[PDB]
């Protein structure tokens, strides 16, 4: 069984970033 | 959310930036005129002046 990567699943880290980094679209308005 | 609220105080602040343009732009029109009446009574003063100093029609 490879549930460890269930907890590796979590970070998916640059999901967000990704997001903060398109967000900073209001700083650049 | 967060982004909600910066871009809502960003476009906030440009209202209240635009808000506070025209109204200077305003108030030196307004002046504009004050000033040029103003002009107009300082003519006046040195005229008084004039017919103060003919002592015949004075």
């Amino acid at each position: 069984q490879d549930k460890l990567k269930q907890a590796k699943t979590d970070a998916a880290k640059e999901i967000d970033s990704y997001k903060i980094q398109k967000d900073k679209e209001l700083k650049e308005f | 959310g967060n982004f909600k609220s910066k871009l809502k105080k960003a476009m906030l602040s440009q209202q209240i930036t635009k808000s506070t343009i025209a109204n200077k732009m305003r108030l030196k029109v307004l002046s504009a005129r004050e000033q040029s009446l103003d002009g107009i009574f300082e003519e006046t003063k040195e005229k008084l002046s004039g017919i103060a100093n003919n002592r015949d029609e004075y």
